[PDB]
């Protein structure tokens, strides 16, 4: 009964791991994707502040 | 998770009450059913509330039991009256509810 | 509001069924139980 | 601003749409794995009285 | 919204229980009417 | 007022109207000298189960467009070999057609 | 109309986050019906060497 | 002794998922950092865009 249950239990955690590394990949990404529109915001703003 | 505490008991010589509250989504209910339990042999149903008033029963008890929401207490009143004692079980009660389905403590009761 | 009203008409009705089948069928667990115990 | 609000507004409608979803959803993944688990025990022992 | 969403899971809830019930008794209609006639 | 009209390993009903309009039903197997049994259900959901029996044997699909609802005969071995009767329920009500019959193996 | 947008901006990320999590959430309901049909199965066949 | 070993590797994997757990919290916070920043570089953009 035991190893059943805690073979059940680590496919568990094991899912998890690689849905919350897909989750961890993904928002690195997403974060460079803001960096870009941040470095997009600083160079509009010099060109304004020249103008 | 609902929990569900029940009510009931005795011992006479045609009459008896039964009512369990459920802890929490008070009227958070669509299907509640009682179940009998008698010993040794398995479980089943004897009395259903639908989410507004309607109630079908087993026929083994029809027209014995009444049964009837209290959203005062969330308390579905199980009505055990013109008891044939024989009828004796250990009574839990069920909740629907989200799809998913909450069982009680059971209770048993018995006259005569 | 038409939808809800069809729909709880067939909560009704399922219930009323289950209600039939489990009792026929708690019937057959006394026969039954009896007639092989 | 009016249409900034707008988007606002429903944006925030259909986030606690698919809050109210996942509540559910997560109660119903409890639910299954609560289930699941009543399954293993009782089969282990069905299959061991058979043994 | 909610109320129908609620109600139609109930719904399937109905559904599975009356259909294990129909199963496991159909097969003690089967088994022990066997072993009775 | 609703007519369930059958057809038919693969096997149909069609409806008098208002598919998807209609709620939950379900098809029913008749065992000769045998009682009434129910096969599977659809719902207007598409959720869908079986009887232990014929789990994993048999599929059942809607089609929302021309008013009906199918069941497709798999794996059979002949004991499932009954009469069938596709049934339906609408705002509390029965609702039986005439019925069809498989035969063995 | 800057708080409004940034406030656009926070909960359009968190909705795509609830979002998500639903689609795994709606995926695991589904994985834990499959398993719990196995289960159905392999308890069936050991229900009737049983019988 | 397999569910010794099994046991043992299951703390291992809960021990990782805490800290990726960790990590991913971390990271959601840093990316709403760099998400404040963000609209103030926006602001500062439409402020300058009017001047």
């Amino acid at each position: 009964l035991k190893v059943s249950s805690l073979d059940a239990s680590l496919r568990d955690a094991t899912a998890r791991i690689e849905h919350l590394v897909q989750d961890v990949e993904g928002l690195r990404v997403q974060a460079q994707d803001i960096d870009a529109r941040r470095g997009d915001a600083e160079a509009a703003l010099a060109r304004a502040n020249q103008d | 998770e609902v929990q569900l505490q029940e009510s009931g008991g005795g011992l006479v010589y045609d009459s008896l009450r039964l009512s369990c509250a459920s802890s929490r989504s008070i009227d958070g209910i669509n299907i509640m059913r009682w179940y009998r339990q008698a010993p040794g042999k398995q479980r089943g149903m004897v009395a259903v509330v639908t989410g507004w008033g309607s109630t079908n029963y087993v026929d083994s008890v029809k027209g014995r039991f009444i049964i009837s929401r209290d959203s005062a207490k969330d308390t579905v009143y199980l009505q055990m009256n013109n008891l044939k004692p024989e009828d004796t079980a250990v009574y839990s009660c069920n909740a629907i509810y989200r799809g998913s389905e909450y069982w009680g403590q059971g209770t048993q009761v018995t006259v005569s | 509001e038409a939808k809800i009203a069809e729909l709880q008409a067939t909560i009704e009705r399922l219930t009323s069924e289950a209600a039939l089948a489990e009792g026929a069928l708690e019937a057959a667990r006394r026969d039954r139980s009896r007639l092989q115990m | 601003l009016a249409d900034s609000s707008a988007q606002q507004k429903a944006v925030e409608r259909r986030a606690g749409d698919l809050n109210v979803a996942l509540e559910r959803a997560l109660d119903r993944i409890r639910a299954l794995e609560e289930e699941a688990d009543g399954l293993r025990q009782r089969h282990a022992g069905v299959d061991t009285a058979r043994a």
